[PDB]
């Protein structure tokens, strides 16, 4: 029972280390590509208009 | 009393394995979404003025 | 008949323990998964309704 009732503490810190580590993992590398698909695809309108 | 506490332990388990990834996830995908979406707005512009030009 | 008479008190223990154990191990799964079917379905719309 007190292994089990700690082993809750454990997963207690782990979700909030879920929380951190799916952030940087995920949600800053979607902001990324994000822009780089953004900025990409301005240049290649910026190109194609002129041509 | 061990089966109570194992339930509370497995609740906060399947709440860091499954619940949070399901949101970045969609956070990702909304991402992506909106940068697809611009770039072929962007793209669609892009031939339309070559095609008037 | 005391090994039997005991055996029931036995059973009236594994009840609630199943009932705990029962729970934990298909209930909340079955909660967590549509939490993430409602997540990603709403992703999902999201994406195809910009796209």
């Amino acid at each position: 029972v007190v292994e089990r009732a700690q082993q809750v503490a454990v997963q207690e810190q782990e979700i909030a280390r879920r929380e951190k580590e799916l952030e940087a993992r995920v949600r800053k590398p979607a902001e990324a590509e994000r822009y780089k698909l953004e900025r990409l695809a301005e240049a290649e309108k910026s190109q194609l208009i002129m041509q | 009393a061990v089966e109570a506490q194992e339930i509370l332990r497995t609740d906060k388990e399947l709440i860091a394995t499954v619940r949070r990834p399901a949101e970045a996830e969609a956070h990702r995908i909304q991402q992506i979404a909106e940068g697809e979406k611009v770039k072929q707005v962007l793209l669609a512009q892009a031939e339309a003025e070559k095609i008037r030009k």
